[PDB]
Order: structure tokens, then C-alpha cells, then sequence
């Protein structure tokens, strides 16, 4: 007697995400074998934390040049990863595909100037709890921030610590939300010894703990 | 400070009827206006009250046959009696508290009437 | 477990089938329910 | 029902005392009772809210006061163009309760 | 049967007390999680009784005058600077609420902790005694004390954005005023943070 | 037995208490999880509907039974009788990214088509009233978003759901009666 298999209905329709994998239509076949290729890597995420990308900015340059008024702030951007000052590093764009994120962003700032001239900068992150960030770095020095003097070493690396009420944050602002889902980061330059006309580049990369979940594949 | 009601004519038995009661140089969003008829050769009767935030409450024997919508900006009460009778017939007053008045589900009649200190009554 | 009742293991993974969860290294009300005073309060007759 | 007498007659220039009486679940219940009097063909006026305290632009000359079960309020020097009908509003039990009326004669 | 609590520096002893009840747990859950990375520093300046009035319980308010606190309310004292300066934060809300009776009248309080608290229809405040609450009455006890550990969707929510915990007062019985009773009956309420952590320092003017 | 009762003791008393024997209980049929379990249906289903509990009618079972609880958490098993090829995306995703066919699409299967979507909201759990904006509960509570030409009908079915903080579930109301005297079977 042949087993009565009583198949469900509205279910085992093909979905494009269906974990399955498909019939075979060909014999095996051999393919040209490649042992210890140089650049292979497992995973997006390693890439983006292993190499930082530069940030845009106005001009559409990486670097930030330094004030030619008293304003001690070079830059302020949304942490979120779909941001103007983010769009144009790697980080985001692997970020954009999944739809949120968790974990510490880090940030690489090293300075791009002649020996002759010294400077010190401060990167504040101020979390999402008033309407504006801070113009002031006295202001912005309560909130977790990092003053690095720029010597032998010109790159410092300051980690953005990820702090929200939800455990994970959506990557893409929503439009009807004005305000950033998480708080702004601030760029400040405390104090400037001849840095006239002299750029600091920032990139961004991901951190250890960073992560990503829920890819989905929008219109880029 | 005035309240206007307009009111239909004989209303045919087994009918609805909606009364709208209009305030004047009045907030209808920190005070609460109550309806209160009076059949005649009897007491007056507390139809139902509508508080500032826009919470009822309503007779608890006229309730399920009588509604009240309240309207803050175009700054009117209204009153729907469904179901009319020939015991209905009465003159319809629209009163004024003299604060918010419950904003929860209370079930009472009016509620707040003659509550205590802050909300008593005001010009009819 | 709630309204399987299918004499088999699934035949997807778990981390496919459902979302994993995960931990921080109860049923409270249940807990409530039982430690439920019971019988009398005073002397019985 | 807040039962009140039917018709009260005071003679001009006399204090006249009228007498609401209700229940321990309304009247009795607590010192919140509102007095209402109206004139034929015009919106009554709140004369009295609270049972302790005269309403503001009412004149001085009423007085409220509820002892036990009973509400009564009491009007002195009482005047022709004054007189009105008299409602003792109250709060019930679920519901608001009013006062049959009085109606006030001045001889 | 007296009972003396503390919270910080601050105590509040009554007695006529008849128990504390704790809400949905007896401790609040873990508090570094994957949110925060550890960035949560736990304040225990904050634990502090904080008064606050509630409605005058007077007879005049029949069955279902609901009065609701949110918590956490406006506070002039170092937790209201806390929540102004910190984005983000968790406490236990271990509301205490006392109305005091001669307790010759005879009228039955429900004081309850709703989490999300919502306008409770008229039917729902029947069922209103499934949240964590406890009953205040002349004729026995005349202080309420409630422990609620705080639960929220995000491990730590802006208070001034969403308040998890809203105390909600309603009278069951209303109050049966005699000659020899209190006229009328107070409600005031020692709520009290507990377990108050912060996280997110967040640059002030 | 008479506890003190103004301090909410759960005090249960049993049959023994006079002279009687209470019998043994059989819960499963009142179970968090069995009782949620079963599908039911979401209405109104427009294209591009955001798949999230509480569109559920208040008084049908799961509706309500939900609506009892302050948090739930789930994973969903979603049945929906689409035109098209029907496409979910996780609780974060703009909208435009559900035409990009990437993402989980179920193609037009004869009947209608059955996918178990996992639970993808970020929020550790879900909330059925929420207090304060960010008073109606935010976009993120939203299990998913699925899209096609045009749904007809959509059933939801909570797996392995646990619910947390009850509240009042508001059996009928009746009046004028001593019981509710339905038609019954």
C-alpha cells in the first residue's frame, strides 16, 4: 500500500529567502580548485571593522579643516548610520542593507598637518535627550567625549559607546521623526596653535561589539 | 459668558433628536458642560455631562438611548436623544461646570454636578 | 510546548523555524497562585 | 427625591427659610448640595454650590447651610423682583438628583 | 502591626500598616545589558521619599473616581535633576500612599500600580485588581505599600518621552462620613525610586 | 476563612473547607500558549500591510486574550491570500524596500500561502498599550511589513507566544438580566 503523504495546501510555495536549496540538473562537476586565495573574507561586518572609511562632509571632503572664525566646533553629525556625513563611508552602506543595528561605532580621527603645527581635538557623543547638541565643548564636556593632542602618533581612535532605549536601533531614520533615532556626534577643536588652513581626516569603522541583523535588499 | 441651545419642534414618536447647545467666550477645553431636562410637574434629570477632555458620562437609565458629542474649536455640545417618546417631551437646559469635571468613565449621572469644592454649577 | 502536536522532529533547523533566543547570565504569577493562603485563619470546630 | 414643599410664602423685607429634603445616600451623604433658582422663562441661576458657600455674583442675603439628611436655604430681607423658582441640586447614588421646587410668592 | 521602612536617608514608618506587596517580582531583573554596553552608572542619591498630594478622598466621589499619578512625576529634588541631566534610566517605583481616617467611617481605596496605564472604561475598573495593588481603609489599615520593579520594552526608556508606571487611586467603597469620623480623607503618596540606574550623561546648558 | 483581605493576599480557598474535596485540575486548554496558538484573522488588509498584532477585532479570542496582557512576545506564523508575489520585510525596513524582491517574497501558490516570519521587532518585548509618545504606541512595536497586488484575507498565529503584566479582558456586557442568554448550539 503506497504511504499516504496528505500534503498541505498554502504551504512550500518557493520564497526567494527559502532556507531549501534546489534540485540538481547537471552531474557533479569539478570546478578549478583555489587553496589559501589572498582577500577572501567570511564575513561583511570583519571587512567594514577590519578597514575604517572616510566620512563626507561639507565640500564633499573627508578631512575637516580647521576654523578660520571662533567657533570650537569643526562638525556635529546623527549617529545614525543612514546620515549625510556617513553615506559616503563603506560602514553605512553594508549598515543600509540591514534594517538595525547594535553595538560600539568606532571612530578614527588622524591628524593631516605639518610638524610646525599642533593642535587638540575633542569628539563628544551627547545622547538623544535635548532638541540641539551643544556648540560649546564645556557644554558638550559632560557628555561622554575624548580630548586627544595631536604628537607622534596622528591617528586616535575614539569608540562611540551605543546607548538606547530600544536594544537595537533601525539604521534608516524614519521621515516623519525630525529628530536623529540616536544622538548626535560632535567634532570639536578645543584649541588651535598656526592650524590655519589645516585638515584633521575622520573615518569610521565598525566596532568589535557592533552588529547587524534583518538584511533586507531596498532600492540603494 | 452665555450658552444657546437649538432645539427642534415636535419630534414624532419612536424618533431621534439632536439638540446642539453653543457656548460662548467659553474654553469646552477646561470646562465641562452637562444637559439636564426638566419633564414637566416633575424634578429635573440629569441626562448626561460631557467633561473638558472629552469624557461622558451619561444617565444610567437614559444611557444606550442618548449620545453627546462635544466639539472644542467649533465650540458646541451636541445631543442626540434616540429613541423619543411622549414621556421625553421637556424643556432641555445645557449647564457650564466650573472645572474640567472627571476625565475618566465614571457612569455617574452628570458626575459633577454638585461635587465639592473647585466644581459646582455655572450660567445655565 | 504550545499547539505542536506533530510526532517528529521539525524538519527546519530551530534558528530557522523560530527566533533563537537568547539569555542574561519565574512565572511570576504563577509563582503568586500557588503561595496562595490556604484553609482557615482561626480555630476550627 | 429631594423632596421640597410645592409653594413658599414670604412676606417682603422677612427672611425666608426653604427647606430641600433628601436622603442619607444623597442629601445626607456629604455637604455638596447646589441651590438653583430660576425665573419663569430664563436659565437658573446657581445661588448656592457646595451648601457652605454662596456662588460668586449672587447677593450676600441667601444663606445655605445642611444639617443631617436635611438641605435648607434661607433668604433674608427677600425682594418682589427676586423671587423665582428654588432647586436644591444634590448628588445620588450613580446618579444626580434634583429638587422637586419651591415656588416663592412674595405677599 | 508597625512597619518601618527606609530608602536611602529617608523613612516612613506607620502604624497601621498591613503590608508591602510586590508587583509582577520581588527584584528588579538584570540592569547592564546589550543596550548601554556598560556605560550604566546605578545613582543611589535618588532613592529618596518623595511626597506628592493626591485627591482629597471626600465622599462625594462614588465608585470609579480614578485618580492617576505618573511616575516618574516632576521632582525638584536630585532623581528630577537626574532624569533632566541622564538620557536615559530605570528605578523601582515602590509607591507608598496614606490617607488618614478617624476610622470611624467606613470607606474601601484601591491603590494600585498600572504599567502603560490607558483611560480605564468603566468595566475594565471592575477588573482593575489583576494589576499589583493593595486596598486602604479606615477600619484597618490607613498606608498603602506598593514595590513594582520597573518593566519597559527598552531595557532604559526616556521618562520625559514615555513613564512605564502610573499610581492609580480609586475609590471601591466611597467614604461612609460619620459624626465621630473625618469629615473628609487626604491622599497623599511616599513614592520612593528604588534600584535608580542612569546611563548616557547628556551635555546640560 | 476570612484573611485580612485589605492587604491583596491571594487567598484561595478549596472546597475542603467544608467538608468537601476539590477534584484535580486540568489546565491546558487555558494555557498562555495553547490559547494563542490558533490563527485569526486581520482586517482590514490594504496592500503594504504593516503586519502587526492589535489590528486583531478586541473581542476575538486571540484579540482579546492578547489584549489582557501588557508585553507579549511571539513568532509569528502569517497566512495570507494575496494576487501577487507577496513580500515581507523585517520590522525596520523602509518601504521602499518592499517591491525589491530580495527580501522574503512568496510567490503566488495556488491556495493561499502560509510563511512563518520570525520575531524581528528590536524592543525586548512588545507592549499592547503604550504610555507617552515617542499616546499611541510607536512604529517599532510592528511585527512586519508585507506587500502585494492586493491581499484578500490574512490570518496571524502567534507561536510559542508568552504574555507578561494581565490586565482587565472585559467579558460581554449584559443588562436588564440575570445572565447573558445567547443562542447556544
Amino acid at each position: 500500500g503506497i504511504v499516504p503523504v496528505a500534503c498541505s495546501d498554502g504551504y512550500g510555495g518557493l520564497v526567494t529567502t527559502d532556507p531549501k536549496t534546489a534540485d540538481p540538473a547537471y552531474g557533479m562537476v569539478y570546478n578549478p580548485p583555489r587553496t589559501n586565495y589572498p582577500g577572501r573574507f567570511t564575513n561583511l561586518l570583519d571587512v567594514a571593522e577590519a578597514c575604517p572609511t572616510f566620512l563626507c562632509f561639507d565640500d564633499g571632503k573627508p578631512y575637516v579643516v580647521t576654523r578660520a572664525d571662533e567657533q570650537r566646533l569643526l562638525a556635529k553629525f546623527d549617529l545614525s548610520l543612514a546620515a549625510k556625513h556617513m553615506s559616503n563611508t563603506y560602514l553605512s552602506g553594508i549598515a543600509q542593507y540591514y534594517a538595525q543595528y547594535s553595538g560600539t561605532i568606532n571612530l578614527h580621527f588622524m591628524f593631516t598637518g605639518s610638524t610646525d603645527s599642533k593642535a587638540r581635538y575633542m569628539v563628544a557623543y551627547v545622547p538623544p535627550g535635548v532638541t540641539t547638541p551643544p556648540d560649546t565643548p564645556e557644554r558638550a564636556a559632560h557628555c561622554i567625549h575624548a580630548e586627544w593632542d595631536t604628537g607622534l602618533n596622528s591617528k586616535f581612535t575614539f569608540s562611540i559607546p551605543y546607548v538606547s532605549a530600544a536594544d537595537y536601533a533601525y539604521t534608516a531614520s524614519d521621515v516623519a521623526d525630525t529628530t536623529n533615532v540616536q544622538g548626535w556626534v560632535c567634532i570639536y577643536q578645543i584649541t588651535h596653535g598656526k592650524a590655519e588652513q589645516d585638515t584633521l581626516v575622520v573615518s569610521v569603522s565598525a566596532g568589535k561589539d557592533f552588529e547587524l541583523r534583518l538584511p533586507i535588499d531596498p532600492r540603494a | 459668558v452665555q450658552l444657546r441651545e437649538s432645539g427642534p419642534s415636535l419630534v414624532k414618536p419612536s424618533q431621534t433628536l439632536s439638540l446642539t447647545c453653543t457656548v460662548s467666550g467659553f474654553s469646552l477645553s477646561t470646562y465641562a458642560v452637562y444637559w439636564v431636562r426638566q419633564a414637566p410637574g416633575k424634578a429635573l434629570e440629569c441626562l448626561g455631562s460631557v467633561s473638558s477632555g472629552d469624557y461622558l458620562t451619561y444617565n444610567p437609565a437614559l444611557k444606550s438611548r442618548l449620545t453627546i458629542t462635544k466639539d472644542n474649536s467649533k465650540s458646541e455640545v451636541s445631543l442626540s436623544v434616540s429613541t423619543v417618546t411622549p414621556e421625553d417631551t421637556a424643556t432641555y437646559y445645557c449647564a457650564k461646570s466650573h472645572s474640567s469635571g472627571y476625565n475618566g468613565w465614571i457612569d455617574f449621572g452628570c458626575y459633577e454636578f454638585t461635587g465639592y469644592g473647585p466644581r459646582y454649577v455655572d450660567a445655565w | 510546548s504550545g499547539n505542536t502536536g506533530s510526532i517528529i522532529n521539525n524538519y527546519y533547523m530551530q534558528q530557522y523555524q523560530n527566533s533563537m533566543d537568547t539569555q542574561l547570565g519565574n512565572d511570576w504569577f504563577s509563582k503568586l497562585a500557588s503561595s496562595a493562603f490556604t484553609g482557615l485563619f482561626g480555630a476550627l470546630l | 427625591v429631594l423632596t421640597q414643599p410645592s409653594s413658599v410664602s414670604g412676606s417682603l423685607g422677612q427672611r425666608v427659610s426653604i427647606t430641600c429634603s433628601g436622603s442619607s445616600s444623597n442629601v445626607g451623604l456629604g455637604n455638596y448640595v447646589s441651590w438653583f433658582q430660576q425665573i419663569p422663562g430664563s436659565a437658573p441661576r446657581t445661588l448656592i454650590y457646595g451648601a457652605t458657600n454662596q456662588a460668586s455674583g449672587v447677593p450676600d442675603r441667601f444663606s445655605g447651610s445642611r444639617s443631617g439628611n436635611t438641605a435648607t436655604l434661607t433668604i433674608s430681607s427677600l425682594q418682589a423682583e427676586d423671587e423665582a423658582n428654588y432647586f436644591c441640586a444634590s448628588p445620588d447614588s450613580s446618579q444626580t438628583i434634583f429638587g422637586s421646587g419651591t415656588t416663592l410668592t412674595v405677599l | 502591626r508597625i512597619l518601618t521602612t527606609r530608602n536611602g536617608h529617608t523613612t516612613s514608618t506607620t502604624q497601621s500598616s498591613v503590608g508591602v506587596t510586590y508587583g509582577y517580582s520581588t527584584g528588579e531583573d538584570h540592569v547592564s545589558g546589550p543596550n548601554t554596553s556598560g556605560l550604566e552608572t546605578r545613582v543611589v542619591q535618588a532613592e529618596r521619599f518623595f511626597k506628592k498630594h493626591l485627591f482629597d478622598w471626600t465622599t462625594d466621589k462614588p465608585f470609579g473616581h480614578i485618580e492617576k499619578l505618573e511616575l516618574p512625576t516632576d521632582h525638584k529634588g536630585v532623581y528630577g535633576q537626574l532624569v533632566d541631566s541622564f538620557a536615559y534610566m530605570r528605578n523601582g517605583w515602590d509607591v507608598e500612599v496614606s490617607a488618614v481616617g478617624n476610622q470611624f467611617n467606613g470607606g474601601c481605596l484601591l491603590v494600585a500600580m498600572v504599567p502603560e496605564f490607558k483611560e480605564f472604561t468603566t468595566r475594565e475598573k471592575y477588573q482593575l485588581t489583576l494589576f499589583p495593588h493593595q486596598f486602604i481603609s479606615p477600619r484597618t489599615n490607613m498606608t498603602a505599600h506598593i514595590t513594582v520593579p520597573y518593566l519597559g520594552v527598552n531595557r532604559y526608556d526616556q521618562y520625559n518621552k514615555h513613564k512605564p508606571w502610573t499610581l492609580v487611586v480609586m475609590v471601591v467603597s466611597p467614604l461612609t462620613t460619620s459624626s465621630i469620623g473625618a469629615s473628609q480623607i487626604k491622599v497623599y503618596t511616599n513614592i520612593a525610586p528604588t534600584h535608580v540606574h542612569v546611563a548616557g550623561e547628556l551635555p546640560s546648558k | 476563612t476570612t484573611a485580612t483581605g485589605e492587604s491583596a493576599d491571594p487567598v484561595t480557598t478549596t472546597v475542603e473547607n467544608y467538608g468537601g474535596e476539590t477534584q484535580v485540575q486540568r489546565r491546558h486548554h487555558t494555557d498562555v500558549s495553547f490559547i494563542m496558538d490558533r490563527f485569526v484573522q486581520i482586517k482590514p488588509v490594504s496592500p503594504t500591510h504593516v503586519i502587526d498584532l492589535m489590528q486583531t477585532h478586541q473581542h476575538g479570542l486571540v484579540g482579546a486574550m492578547l489584549r489582557a496582557a501588557t508585553y507579549y512576545f511571539s513568532d509569528l506564523e502569517i497566512v495570507v491570500n494575496h494576487t501577487g508575489r507577496l513580500t515581507w520585510v523585517p520590522n525596520g525596513a523602509p518601504e521602499a524596500a518592499l517591491d525589491n524582491t530580495s527580501n522574503p517574497t512568496a510567490y503566488h501558490k495556488a491556495p493561499f500561502t502560509r510563511l512563518a516570519l520570525p520575531y524581528t521587532a528590536p524592543h525586548r518585548v512588545l507592549a499592547t498599550v503604550y504610555n507617552g509618545n515617542s499616546a499611541q504606541l510607536p512604529a517599532s512595536f510592528n511585527y512586519g511589513a508585507i506587500r502585494a497586488t492586493e491581499i484578500q484575507e490574512l490570518l496571524v498565529r502567534m507561536k510559542r507566544a508568552e504574555l507578561y503584566c494581565p490586565r482587565p479582558l472585559l467579558a460581554v456586557k449584559v443588562t436588564s438580566q440575570d445572565r447573558h442568554k445567547q443562542k447556544i448550539i
